[PDB]
RNA sequence: AAUCCGGUUAAUAUUCCGGAACCAGAAGGUGGAACACGGCAACGUAAAUGAAGUUGGAGACGUCGGCGGGAGCCCUGGGAAGAGUUCUCUUUUCUUUUUAACAAACCACACCCUGAAAUCGGUUUAUCCGGAGCUAGGGUAUGGUGUUUGGAAGAGUUCAGCGCCUCAUGCUGAAUCCGGUGCGCUCUCGACGGCCUUGAAAAUCCAACGGAAGUUUCACAUCUGGUCGUACUCAUAACCGCAGCAGGUCUCCAAGGUGAGCCUCUAGUUGAUAGAACAAUGUAGAUAAGGGAAGUCGGCAAAAUGGGAAUCGAUUCCCACUGUCCCUAUCUACUAUCUA
């Protein structure tokens, strides 16, 4: 498991073939965690506010399935 | 043992086929003096050495 | 009737002894009926099977009836010792030439108390 | 500071003490340091309405001691056996049957 | 070479399920890489050709002692939930309060650079280092470490309520927090100090020298991993003793208190034909008035708590002690008695 820090390069590892699935979770401390399944890894990116949390859910791919609080 | 060879495992399969009952059909044959078992082992009893 | 299964089997699903598990007197026939793992949890929603709480060791009384070394003394001793020592050279109240000279008298044990040791600071 | 709420709902229902009672009772066995009614500027206890006992402490103070206080009157009013004590949320206390 | 957590069965779990990883081998595609560079240096990087030949290291290793660190257990405070106590005092008493493998970054014994020391300095718990470079400053590397996160709360756990003829067994709220302490127990690590007998083998992996030929030792992705064992007991009943034999057996984990013993917590048993009555005898124990070895080949055994002086552990003596004895009596348990 990877601890992803930079928004675009979540976006490319989920534009890569290789990304299956993606888990939305919605932290006591109002922290999203958006955990993107790989082959290898599990990349999870923590994301403090609430609006880049929304901005983000709709620029996955729609193709990509989303889970909600996991 | 829990580490027993293939080769003691299947002389202890048959072991255990052997000693089981007698169908009763077989019994009610006719000029069929089996009645019984005459090779009834227990694990208690006589090991299989 | 035989309730040794179903108490096994209360016991592994409750995650504690045997001995723990309490399984109602006047329930006995629907106990009997529950014969798989799946039915012994419902007992266990239901409230039928019960498991006991633990006991206590009572430190309470523990408590009210509590109500050497000779290498650790100078373990711990020679440790303030020398760590007092040492940052009276950062704050400059004494040099390295002469506590060169006072950190081998802490070796022969001259001081027994580190306001002992202070007496010698304020004597040089 | 801390909110401690014990609610009187069920008790002014089932008339088994009224608020009144509950808030003589308090006064008369809070024993915050050790002394009945020194509860003082850090800790006021103000019921609002005849339904809950409500008590703001700028100090601390134990939900259980107020869980053990309630349940020392329910066992002078021979009532424990009725309704038991339970904690509906934090800082909040309520009596319930069995 | 390489796997952990939770759950599941009437019976299997590091094997099954869900999740999260690792190892080995094999080929390619995409992108970045170009017989490469930056740091005076202790070095470093996504890459940074290496045919043959030559070479070394890891693997590959005794025993004792102290020190410090970590992990789990134990102790303990504040808080939270549940249970016990109550006229009185007790913000009480008891139970519970968890974070795996695997990843990421950060983060001090050895070395180097500036420095050139004595006025000898630094400095170990346990006096060693240094003209073979001291102190100091700055870096270098192995970084279990924790410093946060992923795993991961969605798990597990403790509560409260609801859903309803009902295989309705799901649904909803919370909490699972903040610390302290160690000559404590177990496991383990590192710098050291001793005892010197200086302490196996291979595969595999790695590295260096080496100099024939004019995009991998990078990242991601893909495929595969055959075979056999796996239940149960490991014993006052599953092995061996003819036997469900008071015996014999290799080994791991091991709470608390009072202070080696006794009582318990978790866990596990209540197992061994039983009932009635205390005859004689016997076994096992204790107490005994006054005397104190008078017993016996003899202080055998108990009591003094065993001990004082002599002679060669033994002997003797004086003191001391006592049911050995005068002189037996009493009490308890078992057996014997009766019964199924």
């Amino acid at each position: 498991p990877r601890q992803i820090s930079d928004i675009k390069q979540f976006l490319e590892i989920a534009r890569r073939k290789d990304a299956t699935s993606a888990r939305i979770k919605k932290n006591t401390n109002k922290d999203v965690k958006f955990k993107l399944r790989c082959s290898k890894y599990l990349y999870t990116l923590v994301v403090a506010d609430a609006k880049k949390a929304e901005k983000l859910r709709q620029s996955l791919p729609p193709d990509l399935t989303v889970t909600e609080v996991g | 043992p829990s580490h027993k060879s293939f080769r003691t495992k299947q002389k202890l399969a048959k072991a255990a086929r052997q000693n089981r009952p007698i169908p009763q059909w077989i019994r009610l044959r006719t000029g069929n003096t089996v009645h019984y078992n005459m090779k009834r082992r227990h694990w208690r009893r006589t090991k299989l050495n | 009737a035989n309730l040794r299964t179903q108490k096994r089997l209360a016991a592994s699903v409750l995650k504690c002894g045997k001995r723990k598990v309490w399984m109602d007197p006047n329930e006995i026939s629907e106990i009997s009926n529950a014969n798989s793992r799946q039915n012994v949890r419902k007992l266990i929603k239901d409230g039928l099977v019960i498991r006991k709480p633990n006991l206590m060791h009572s430190r309470f009384r523990i408590r009210k009836t509590h109500a050497m070394p000779s290498a650790v003394v100078w373990m711990r001793r020679q440790r303030v010792l020398r760590r007092l020592l040492r940052k009276y050279r950062e704050s400059g109240k004494i040099d390295k030439h002469l506590y060169h000279t006072l950190y081998l008298e802490a070796k022969g044990n001259t001081f027994k108390h580190k306001r002992a040791l202070i007496e010698h600071i304020q004597r040089a | 500071s801390n909110k401690y709420i014990i609610d009187a709902t069920a008790a002014v229902n089932d008339k088994i003490f009224d608020v009144a009672a509950f808030e003589k009772y308090l006064i008369d066995r809070i024993k915050v340091d050790g002394k009945t009614g020194n509860l003082g500027s850090s800790v006021v206890v103000s019921r609002e309405g005849s339904s809950k006992i409500a008590v703001i402490a700028h100090i601390d103070f134990s939900g259980r001691y107020l869980k053990y206080l309630t349940k020392k009157f329910l066992k002078k009013h021979s009532l424990r056996d009725w309704l038991r004590v339970v904690s509906t949320k934090k800082g909040v206390y309520e009596l319930r049957y069995y």
